[PDB]
RNA sequence: GAACAAUAGUAAGCACAAUCAUAGCACAUAAAAACGUUAGGUCAAGGUGUAGCUUAUGGGUUGGAAAGAAAUGGGCUACAUUUUCUACAUAAGAAUAUCCACCACACGAAAGUUUUUAUGAAACUAAAAACCAAAGGAGGAUUUAGCAGUAAAUCAAGAA
């Protein structure tokens, strides 16, 4: 049985995001790519760099906004700037959200030496595609 | 092959800036060596790794400044606390064997 | 099976399509063929509308072919037909008017007749009964028999020739010897027939 | 074969010129047109050649620079395929010897087919009528 | 008749196979009697019409070019080989493939016979003059390609009935058979690595 | 921390090998040449075999960058086969997808 | 816990199915394939529970890791004539274990010996020459694969 990136069937109560309900063989068919950048195209360079950068961003964001991250991150890279886009549960007061927006954007901008944008979309509770 | 052809060729090399005088197959390697970027100098090589020290250090500090939250390190901690409580800890250096 | 079961085999015969007006049931039949909006498999490269191609010669060609070489096997067949031809033209001019009326010079008819003579009547299948394997006389289908003939020809004229000797030579020899019934191939056919008489009692074990 | 390249080799494995051959060196002198009372009728070939491509039938290609330059003004006679009459005559000659043993070779059909498959080339036609 | 799916959509209700069967059988009983007007109208909700069934080909309009009369075009594709064939009705029999004679380009008898097939089939064997461009594949694949293309080109010159004949000889259909992809963990796209029982 | 001591070793190796690249090149120029006399080349030989042993490039290993796996690496992402699959199967590798054909 | 001329079963969900891919259909192939089964495989991908080491079961440097009594699996090349060599696309020329008195000698050398070359700080590694030309003459019991562009044979490219 393939197990990769799967959410197994429970007794039938389990809430499952649109993302988690689709096994890897559905990529580019039904669900799309959680990142976008030029690097993996035919004649292009520095794929490796962008991969590591990506991994660090998911980890970092997950730790910077504890408990409030709804679904996995979306990373768009365009002409030297990265727009991070996130689905966020409403947990914190908007004070904490703006504090973390600014803190993050500046921090990562100085880390990766490129302009970083952060776009928060706010959601009452984890959007539910299936079971439940 | 003629003398005319060889004079022409010599002129072609001298002009386009390739090797003028006749060389061995074995010696041309020298030119190759300076034409290129030596392997250990390519960014794909010396820059291969991310600096793991900077990532680990920076995110550690940012944890202590209470910005970043590391659940892995937290897990490690709580496990360890419960382990020293149960009585099996890490021996202070030098103590364990002989005692 | 890049063709669905929907696809019918093509009919290559030109004579069939050229002269329709005299047959009612067949007019109705190929009417139902095309008008059924019936799909047709694309006519294979081997088969042609050629007035010159004998499906038996082509089968034999194929059974001779090792690896992917049609070119080489079609060569050997062509050369063999030419060799039988010239062997009989040799036997014709050194003969007298009577034997010039008797002797066959068509290599095609010689091929066919030599196969008809070499095809077995009856055959043997092993049957397990009471923990023993008995060899039992079995009637054979037509196709099985033709196959046995061709395969026996080729097996012999591959196996038993001296390494100096070329294939079209040995094959033309055995074709002509099987034409007259004295070939080793025919001896094989008889060995089968005799093994089938020796066991005739066991013909009861066959349940079909 | 006189001015071409040679396959034969010394024990040194080093190839030898056609000049190096006594037979060729002397057979070259016979073509030089220095003499009276004689005529030299030559044929430039493919089928037996060396180092020439299979599709080259033309005199200067087969003879090369050495060949054509040392061959002097000569008469370039072209040999082509059977025309309709030549062809029909050859077929009739085969039928007279009853060398076409195929039942349907006496039809007009058989002639159209042999004409097409052989392109009424003599050697090709012989090959096609040999196994027929 | 409607499919079960359609009926199921018309009642806004799930159905069973035996259900659908029952109903259809009943409509059959109905139509097998004298049909009233309201009855005909009734059973005709449950009709659908299957769309056009004709397999007749689409004849290429014949073409007249630069004072030259009657040339037709066709394009075959077989197995990595593409072939474009232009045929002239006004010419004598010969065939030029990639600028050379067809006896030179197709040394093998079998391929020449393949090229011969459609002409010999229509008895056009002396009457037409063709130029070809064939690329890719091997020799036999190219012969096949030109075969198909030639066949498709000669449909302009012939009668509508002989077109049906060529189709029924399998002259006009592309050959779908193509190389299968090798599969990982096997050897040959079918051939398996040797299997050891013990 | 690099994930493993081995990785550490490798980092050092790449540093040293970067540092001495110029010396190594300049000397192996002499060494690889037929034109110069053999007497220069034997001295140059001892010269380059004098250099620290961890400065020579053949001693480098391309290792998985996250997981430190020594082989089963795909050069383009500098990733172990396992980690590569783990990222691609969550769709975090842009333009990578399972292959059907 | 079914019987359709129907007798107690409705059921959402997941699988199958359908769709998607292989650049048009179709077919094929690919992909997919739940719940579980084998305490199946992997603490040496990484991470980890429990238990262990801590001037060592940790971290470095230098050099070594041999080898073939024997048994065996999977491959490669063969044992030749549907062959071998050369030219060359598929019509050629020659060779052809036997000739004969005498050697010499066919197919097979991928193996070894010598000399070179590539890569490398390091040649033991790979490649090309020349020499050498052995076993092998189509294989016991028993066994593997393949349903069509498949098997078979031939060619090429890539990953590291
Ligand atoms: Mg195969
Ligand atoms: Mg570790
Ligand atoms: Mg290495
Ligand atoms: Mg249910
Ligand atoms: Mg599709
Ligand atoms: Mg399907
Ligand atoms: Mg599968
Ligand atoms: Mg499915
Ligand atoms: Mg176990
Ligand atoms: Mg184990
Ligand atoms: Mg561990
Ligand atoms: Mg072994
Ligand atoms: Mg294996
Ligand atoms: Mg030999
Ligand atoms: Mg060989
Ligand atoms: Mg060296």
């Amino acid at each position: 049985k393939n197990r990769a990136a799967r959410v197994r069937v429970s007794k039938g109560d389990k809430p499952v995001t649109y993302e988690e309900a689709h096994a890897p063989h559905y990529i580019a068919h039904r669900k799309g790519w959680l990142s976008l950048h030029t690097g993996n195209l035919d004649g292009e360079d520095h794929a490796a760099e962008r991969t590591v950068e990506d991994v660090f961003l998911r980890k970092f964001m997950l730790g910077t906004f504890p408990g409030c991250l709804a679904d996995q991150l979306v990373l768009k890279r365009r002409a030297n700037q990265l727009e991070i886009c996130a689905l966020v549960l409403r947990q914190l007061p908007p004070h904490k959200f703006y504090f973390l927006v600014g803190y993050s954007e500046t921090l990562l901008s100085h880390f990766y030496k490129c302009p970083v944008h952060l776009h928060l979309q706010t959601v009452p509770s984890k959007v539910v595609y299936k079971y439940i | 092959l003629s003398e005319y052809a060889v004079r022409m060729s010599r002129l072609s090399a001298r002009l386009f800036g390739e090797v003028a005088r006749p060389t061995d197959s074995k010696s041309m390697k020298v030119v190759k060596l300076f034409s290129e970027q030596p392997l250990a100098k390519r960014k794909e090589t010396y820059d291969w790794y991310p600096n793991h020290n900077t990532y680990f250090a920076l995110m550690g500090t940012l944890r202590f400044l209470g910005l970043y939250r590391d659940e892995h390190q937290d897990f490690r901690d709580e496990q360890l606390r419960l382990k020293k409580l149960r009585g099996k800890g890490k021996p202070r250096k030098g103590e364990g064997k002989r005692a | 099976s890049r063709y669905g079961p929907e696809y019918k085999d093509p009919q290559i015969d030109k004579e069939y399509y050229r002269k329709p007006l005299a047959e009612q049931t067949e007019e109705e039949k190929y009417e139902r063929d095309f008008k059924k909006t019936q799909l047709i498999k694309a006519a294979p490269a081997t088969k042609t509308s050629s007035v010159f191609e004998d499906p038996v010669i082509s089968k034999f060609t194929n059974m001779m072919m090792k690896g992917g070489n049609k070119v080489l096997a079609r060569s050997l067949m062509t050369q063999t037909l030419e060799a039988v031809k010239r062997k009989q033209f040799a036997k014709y001019h050194a003969a007298s008017a009577e034997e010039q009326a008797t002797i066959e010079r068509n290599p095609y008819t010689i091929f066919h007749q030599a196969l008809k003579n070499c095809e077995p009547v009856i055959g043997l299948v092993p049957i397990l009964k009471g923990g023993h394997f008995y060899q039992v006389p079995v009637p054979l289908a037509d196709r099985r028999r033709r196959f046995l003939a061709m395969k026996w020809m080729i097996a012999e004229c591959r196996e038993k020739k001296h390494r100096r000797v070329l294939m079209p030579e040995k094959l033309s020899q055995e074709l002509l010897e099987a034409f007259h019934n004295q070939g080793p191939v025919i001896k094989r056919k008889h060995d089968m027939h005799k093994m089938a008489e020796a066991n005739r009692a066991l013909a009861h074990y066959r349940w079909w | 074969a006189l001015w071409g390249r040679t396959t034969l080799k010394r024990e040194d494995k080093s190839p030898i010129a056609p000049e190096e051959l006594a037979l060729i060196h002397n057979l070259r002198k016979m073509v030089k047109n220095d003499w009276q009372g004689g005529a030299i009728v030559l044929t430039v070939s493919q089928t037996g050649s060396l180092f020439k491509p299979r599709n080259a039938y033309l005199p200067q290609e087969l003879l090369g620079k050495e060949g054509f330059d040392a061959l002097d003004p000569f008469i370039p006679i072209l040999v082509s395929n059977y025309n309709p009459k030549e062809f029909e005559s050859c077929i009739q000659y085969y039928l007279e010897n009853n060398w076409l043993q195929h039942e349907k070779a006496h039809t007009e059909e058989g002639k159209k087919e042999l004409l097409f498959l052989s392109n009424r080339n003599p050697g090709q036609l012989e090959r096609l009528c040999a196994y027929l | 008749w409607l499919i079960k799916e359609e009926l199921e959509e018309m009642l806004v209700e799930k159905l069973s196979d035996q259900d659908y069967a029952q109903f259809i059988r009943l409509l059959e009983r109905l139509s097998a009697l004298p049909c009233g007007a309201t009855e005909e109208d009734f059973v005709n909700r449950f009709r659908r019409s299957i769309p056009i069934q004709s397999k007749k080909q689409l004849i290429e309009p014949l073409q007249y070019d630069e004072q030259g009369m009657a040339f037709s075009r066709g394009e075959g594709k077989r197995k990595t080989a593409k072939a474009e064939v232009v045929v002239y009705g006004q010419g004598s029999g010969r065939i030029d493939v990639n600028g050379v004679d067809y006896l030179l380009y197709f040394p093998v008898t079998q391929d020449r016979e393949q090229l011969m097939f459609p002409l010999h089939f229509l008895d056009r064997l002396g009457k037409h003059d063709m130029t070809c461009a064939v690329s890719g594949g091997g020799r036999s694949a190219q012969a096949g390609a030109v075969r198909l293309a030639m066949a498709r080109a000669l449909c302009s010159f012939v009668t509508e009935d002989e077109v049906e004949w060529m189709r029924q000889a399998g002259l006009l259909t592309a050959d779908p058979r193509v190389r299968e992809r090798k599969k990982p963990g096997q050897e040959g796209a079918r051939r398996k690595f040797t299997w050891k029982k013990r | 921390y690099y994930v493993d001591w081995k990785m550490l070793r490798d980092v050092k190796r790449r540093k040293m090998a970067y540092e001495y690249a110029d010396e190594r090149l300049r000397i192996n120029s002499l060494r690889k040449n037929t034109i110069l006399p053999k007497d220069l080349q034997e001295v140059a030989d001892e010269e380059i075999a004098s250099l620290p042993r961890d400065s020579c490039p053949v001693r480098i290993r391309n290792r998985c960058v996250m997981t430190s796996r020594p082989r089963g690496v795909k050069r383009r992402w500098r990733l172990s086969r396992i980690v590569f699959r783990h990222l691609a199967d969550h769709g975090q590798l842009s333009g990578v997808q399972r292959a059907m054909w």
